[PDB]
RNA sequence: UGAACAGCCUCUAGUUGAUAGAAUAAUGUAGAUAAGGGAAGUCGGCAAAAUAGAUCCGUAACUUCGGGAUAAGGAUUGGC
RNA sequence: UCUUAAGGUAGCCAAAUGCCUCGUCAUCUAAUUAGUGACGCGCAUGAAUGGAUUAACGAGAUUCCCACUGUCCCUAUCUAC
RNA sequence: CAGUCAAGCGUUCAUAGCGACAUUGCUUUUUGAUUCUUCGAUGUCGGCUCUUCCUAUCAUACCGAAGCAGAAUUCGGUAAGCGUUGGAUUGUUCACCCACUAAUAGGGAACGUGAGCUGGGUUUAGACCGUCGUGAGACAGGUUAGUUUUACCCUACUGAUGAAUGUUACCGCAAUAGUAAUUGAACUUAGUACGAGAGGAACAGUUCAUUCGGAUAAUUGGUUUUUGCGGCUGUCUGAUCAGGCAUUGCCGCGAAGCUACCAUCCGCUGGAUUAUGGCUGAACGCCUCUAAGUCAGAAUCCAUGCUAGAACGCGGUGAUUUC
């Protein structure tokens, strides 16, 4: 017999299955469309989500109330220091799909990136890439003929890169690394311009802009094993009910006479692969600068790390991103940005942003003062400050 | 943008960060916390409360 | 809205139920308005429809005047003691609830109103803005 | 303490028994709080909340004139 | 006028008795098969097979209003086991 | 529920739309009829919850016809992609009303679903009334009160590990499966078109919202065993200072963390197609969207994209144990 009274799905089933990961770092299953008339240039990155906070500006949209007015906006922090680049692979095409031929390396490497080919560093010889060193400390010997190899194949080319987990604040010195596909330009072109960028930061100045929309990819923050009412979104059962009420009632009929994959369940929340998109970014700032948190508004020389710091992450004097809204990841996690794959105008990613204030306050609280000057300047002396 | 003061404490209320209330007599109170909120609706005196401006300013500390 | 929207609206969080009583504001005899119904609502299974600011209303009189009484009547709110958000991000909330009598196109059918109101009530319903003393 | 061999703390006397250790996911059991609204929930205000002691003030209909009546409903309560 | 031993009197009601029935009128409601007040050709009311009321009392059944509230919109969080 | 035929209605006219008398079929959502299974028991109405399916499509997408000037409406096609409410009374299915609504369509899954709830109703035993009965007692007649058991097994399901592939680590591919975004308003177009007048559009554009989803916790709110700070009562520690007990003693504040349409942010674009309208075009020396060929065309379909990654699908790379 039918449904008494309509209502629709609960949750979403693309999104299925909704279990753990195969990685703390999300994967990147698809770049742009390769194009060539543009220059040789990356189409990804990677940083490290080091939390919210809250800016002003004022909005532009022609039709409007808050038309010319300003707004106060949720907005979240990466810090991106330049990504090594160290090697690139070559993908050539086939009906099985495309298929990597060749990865080839550099000569010299960091302690950080070999880690994370190692697992107990500690207790190691510390051998890896030597041989490959010695196919190197000769002109070309085995790596001239891979390139031409390359050249003469392989559609497609991704560049290897990795991360500066010791210039981050954290605590892990294994780096992170990864892959970005390179739209831009011819072949040749792509792996000579990799050839020259072997053991070579690259930086977010090159691969972004402001008012550019983008896409964030990562691992949302893990819940654990988790009950259908929150996990999915399920009416809590009343007040008089035997055996509990954080549930589903029935999950399927006599027949067929099997539980349906669409009927809700407990499991796993979070630690979930997430790709969200139409981030516009508010702001490109670098490490080795002062005065990243002023606006040409305010003018007052201050940095964007808040009075005690960033909860859970520390300071971010490396270069650095401001985007619009939240983000898929929690604090102190990797991210794996992109550029979008479709021109979307809208009048809203096209919407030229420029700042007004950026709140450097602390978020250790509910605090007051963006600066300790005005801290003081508010307070009056103190009896520690003889 | 502005910064203003809350009522209670007088503080500096940057954007965003904090209350507002609107009594029926159209007196528009402002709070930069909940603190100052709760107190307010005890109907407490600021100039009675201690690490209050007004009773910084009532003392002569500061000066 | 719809029909007297003098333009749109952003959204408001939503305090004010189905069987909510609110006060009354304005010169028409009335004292309490009990909301059963709200304009443009969504259709969700076992969801109470909830007013807002702005949102016209049918609503009925529990209290107040034996010609308003017994009869449902359009209504529109302006106060909500539910702390929302402006896009300047100021999180603000009156103390109390209260609407207006009105027609269906949105003209009080008072010719005052007692105490303060909304401003994007008083944007969106002209004839607000025309009897009001004051606005936030 | 307090109207009180109530409830709570203590003295004398008596016990320190009931498998234990590590973590603190779901679902439970027992206990609680929750903005705005206020029974729209539901067979049905079920459960829970709110009220609560004492002093003072005031007290309806109806009545078998005895009651109803702590009616309702309001104010106050510390320390020195 | 037929007939009975004599034909339900006072009084009461769609009541825990009323099929038709969500009876008709009113009221309570925005809306009420509910609740209450009236009406009574009452299928099948009724007088110690006790009738009609009835203050007070009731872990009785029922309706509404004030307050109150995580019952609910709509869920969330915490604690011990 | 749908057809055939068409006397008639429809100002005139059978067919725009209806369509009596007659008639052919379909469905099993009723109710019968039957009694095949089931009486060493298949837990028995409804609601709640929750998914999935059909379409005889209520709305939404595109279209055709009209007794369609416009608006509004009616009929019909592809279409089940997507959505189809809140309440009053009732145990109710159903019905009837109120109101919003884009619209508030019908149904199935052991009349879906009780080791999922509840137990109003029905459906034991108590009891009351009425009628029937000499009586014990009877009444799908009315009322009231009346124990709702067990999953630790297998499967299914969700999540989670995992031997074996020469070892180990890293980077990848992507078979297959899943899939999602939905609807409305306002301004403008324009009081224009159209219409004698009355009234009264539309595409594009902009800003907003409804529903659903996926994240996040800067802000606000909540939560508070931070038993962090302060205070309060009673009592014990000679008094103070500082503390214990009060099943976390109570209150106010309360960070962090969790969390909320109670907060915020985001939610893609290309191709083939249906219906339909058509191009050339014969048969049928004309003509015809069709027969060969062919164009555009939808919430459709498939891809883009998104989710998992075959644990018996694969590839690239690094290092590969000595006395």
């Amino acid at each position: 017999s039918h449904r008494k009274y309509e209502a629709p799905r609960h949750g979403h089933l693309g999104f299925l299955p909704r279990k753990r990961a195969a990685s703390i770092r999300a994967r990147v299953k698809a770049f742009p469309k390769d194009d060539r008339s543009k220059p040789v240039a990356l189409t990804s990155f990677l940083g490290y989500k080091a939390g919210m906070t809250t800016i002003v500006r004022d909005l532009d949209r022609p039709g409007s109330k808050f038309h010319k007015r300003e707004v106060v906006e949720a907005v979240t922090v990466v810090d991106t220091p330049p990504v090594v680049v160290v090697g690139v692979v070559g993908y050539v095409e086939t009906p099985r799909g495309l298929r990597s031929l060749t990865t080839v390396w550099a000569e010299h490497l960091s302690d950080e990136v070999k880690r994370r080919f190692y697992k107990n560093w500690y207790k190691s010889k510390k051998k890896a890439f030597t041989k490959y060193s010695a196919k190197y400390a000769q002109d070309g010997a085995g790596i001239e003929r891979e390139l031409a190899r390359i050249k003469k194949y392989a559609s497609v080319v991704r560049v290897l890169v990795h991360t500066q987990i010791r210039k981050t604040p954290l605590a892990q010195k294994k780096a992170h690394l990864a892959e970005i596909q390179l739209n831009g330009g011819s072949i040749s072109e792509k792996v000579d311009w990799a050839r020259e960028h072997f053991e070579k930061t690259v930086a977010v100045d090159s691969v972004f802009e402001q008012n550019e929309m983008i896409d964030a990819i990562a691992v949302t923050k893990g819940h654990g094993f988790e009950g259908v009412t929150h996990r999915w979104g399920t009416k809590k059962l009343p007040r008089k009910t035997h055996r509990g009420l954080r549930k589903v009632a029935c999950i399927g009929a006599w027949h067929p006479a099997h539980v349906m994959w669409s009927v809700a369940r407990a499991g796993q929340r979070g630690y979930h692969s997430r790709t969200s998109i139409n981030h516009k970014i508010y702001r490109v700032g670098k490490g080795d600068d002062e005065a990243n948190g002023a606006t040409s508004f305010d003018r007052t020389k201050k940095t964007i790390t808040p009075m005690g710091g960033f909860v859970h992450y520390g300071e971010i004097k490396n270069d650095f991103i401001m985007v619009k809204g939240c983000i898929p990841g929690n604090r102190k996690r990797i991210v794996t940005l992109r550029k979008s794959l479709y021109t979307n105008t809208s009048r809203k990613a096209l919407e030229e942003v420029s700042l007004k204030w950026i709140d450097t306050a602390s978020k250790f609280g509910k605090g007051r003062f963006q600066t300790p000057a005005e801290k003081h300047a508010f307070m009056g002396t103190l009896k520690k400050d003889l | 943008m502005k910064v203003e003061i809350d009522s209670f404490s007088g503080a500096k209320i940057y954007p965003g960060r904090g209350t507002l209330f609107v009594r029926g007599d159209s007196k528009i109170f402002r709070f930069q916390n909940s603190k100052s909120a709760s107190l307010f609706k005890q109907r407490k005196n600021p100039r009675r409360i201690a690490w209050t401006v007004l009773f910084r300013k009532h003392h002569k500390k500061g000066i | 809205s719809g029909n007297g929207a003098q333009g749109t609206k952003f959204r408001i969080s939503l305090g004010l139920p189905v069987g909510a009583i609110m006060n009354c504001a304005d010169n028409s005899g009335a004292r309490n308005l009990y909301i059963i119904a709200v304009k443009g609502s969504g259709s969700r299974l076992n969801r109470l429809p909830a007013a807002s600011l702005g949102d016209m209303v049918m609503a009925t009189v529990k209290k107040g005047k034996p010609e308003l009484r017994k009869k449902v009547m359009p209504a529109i709110v302006v106060r909500q003691a539910k702390s929302w958000r402006r896009r300047d991000g100021v999180f603000l909330y009156f103390e109390d609830n209260a609407g207006v009598i009105a027609n269906p196109k949105g003209e009080m059918k008072g010719s005052a109103i007692t105490g303060p109101v909304g401003k994007e009530c008083a944007d969106l319903w002209p004839r607000v803005a025309s009897n009001s003393g004051v606005v936030v």
